[PDB]
């Protein structure tokens, strides 16, 4: 069993500059290395082979290089279509193991905080015996956010769940949804429902909140 | 041109088995090994194994070895994979592969084949108003798509007129074995006493259709 240590996990960087992904085999596989890149929602497709052959169609800004056992992607002047994620895999001996991946994403020049915005649960959805507040991050950058749910000033956990967008193509941002589940008896027992927001675009961590009855 | 067709999709039930099929053309069918490649959502390729058409040599990856069962018809140049005692863990994107004339690449794959193991039955979303009780420059509305199976639901705004600073995000998986999603859109403040706002939410397995308008 040969398995292959890829780094780094993610990487951002912006048009114009250059990166290296790296894979370590965990014993010699001679030449035996490809490259993948996957889009978001797509089959992955080559970029090189025998570690260091560029395959059809690849632009000559990408590279690929042996030194031993490691292995290392270079991409030279990246322009838009290149961000997505990057996958090693070996052919010597069964199993044909991938490495873990890399995930490149564009760095936005500037740093672009959350816009914040808490919804009450409805009328209609609290007829039902549940009562589920969102709290939406819009259009930030970079990903690294922390939402913390507090309630009547109390930190809450393990009844929330985040969602996130795929970085948008045009502006570099994310948005991202977290959202608060509890039970109507639950809710009721309380009055203050707030997402606090910590972001590097925020001096300081932002509140919104809603008491519970006034909308 | 190569080509190798796979089904979009499979939902299956726990404790069952699913055959995923592969349709190769455009080369000689007995050429080239066939491997099979998994992909968790949102997660890295994991590598089950590869047969050789023309003779039926196998090799598995011991992780998978009684897991994935590796054939195919010569005949009707297809690759088949069944994939047996399906669990959770096995619902993932499942992407057949052909060799390259260096034996040594994936220069071909199929595009995927999603599995999704799950014992819940078909249910159109609720779908409730998102609007902030609330100076600021934009305003946010939304609908939260709550409680359906399977996916996935399409939701639009305006009947499609408003795609501007719309977000719908990805789904995720309750406890229920339901879905749950947000979608929302961020507008000017001065439109909120001009323009109404309506998400249309359809969820084809249902035959639901979701009109429902919020009121800042």
């Amino acid at each position: 069993d040969i398995q292959m240590t890829q780094s780094p996990a993610s990487l951002s960087a912006s048009v114009g500059e250059t990166v290296t992904i790296t894979c370590r085999a965990s014993g010699n596989i001679h030449n035996y290395l490809a490259w993948y890149q996957q889009k978001q929602g797509k089959s992955p497709q080559l970029l090189v082979y025998n570690a260091k052959t560029l395959a059809d169609g690849v632009p000559s800004r990408f590279s690929g290089s042996e030194s031993g056992t490691q292995y290392s992607l270079k991409i030279n002047s990246l322009q838009p279509e290149d961000f997505g994620s990057y996958y090693c895999q070996h052919f010597w001996s069964t199993p044909f193991t991938f490495g873990s991946g890399t995930k490149l994403e564009l760095k936005r020049g500037t740093v672009a905080a959350p816009s914040v915005f808490i919804f009450p649960p409805s009328d209609e959805q609290l007829k039902s015996g549940t009562a589920s507040v969102v709290c939406l991050l819009n259009n930030f950058y970079p990903r690294e956010a922390k939402v913390q749910w507090k309630v009547d000033n109390a930190l809450q956990s393990g009844n929330s769940q985040e969602s996130v967008t795929e970085q948008d193509s045009k502006d570099s941002t994310y948005s991202l949804s977290s959202t608060l589940t509890l039970s109507k008896a639950d809710y009721e027992k309380h009055k203050v429902y707030a997402c606090e927001v910590t972001h590097q675009g925020l001096s300081s961590p932002v509140t919104k909140s809603f008491n519970r009855g006034e909308c | 041109q190569v080509q190798l067709q796979q089904p979009g999709a499979e939902l299956v039930q726990p404790g069952t088995s699913v055959r995923l099929s592969c349709k190769a053309s455009g080369y000689i069918f007995t050429t080239y090994w066939i491997h099979w490649v998994k992909q968790r959502p949102g997660q890295g390729l994991e590598w089950i194994g590869e047969i050789n058409p023309n003779n039926g040599r196998i090799n598995y990856n011991e992780k998978f070895k009684t897991k994935a069962t590796l054939t195919v018809d010569k005949s009707s140049s297809t690759a088949y994979m069944q994939l047996s005692s399906l669990t959770s863990e096995d619902s993932a994107v499942y992407y057949c592969t052909r060799v390259g004339v260096m034996i040594t690449t994936f220069p071909y794959w199929g595009q995927g084949t999603l599995v999704t193991v799950s014992a819940a039955s078909t249910k159109g979303p609720s779908v409730f108003p998102l609007a902030p009780c609330s100076s600021e420059s934009t305003a946010a509305l939304g609908c939260l798509v709550k409680d359906y199976f399977p996916e996935p639901v399409t939701v639009s705004w305006n009947s499609g007129a408003l795609t501007s600073g719309v977000h719908t995000f990805p789904a995720v998986l309750q406890s229920s074995g339901l879905y749950s999603l947000s979608s929302v859109v961020t507008v000017p403040s001065s439109s909120l006493g001009t323009k109404t706002y309506t998400c249309n939410v359809d969820h084809k397995p249902s035959n639901t259709k979701v009109d429902k308008r919020v009121h800042h």
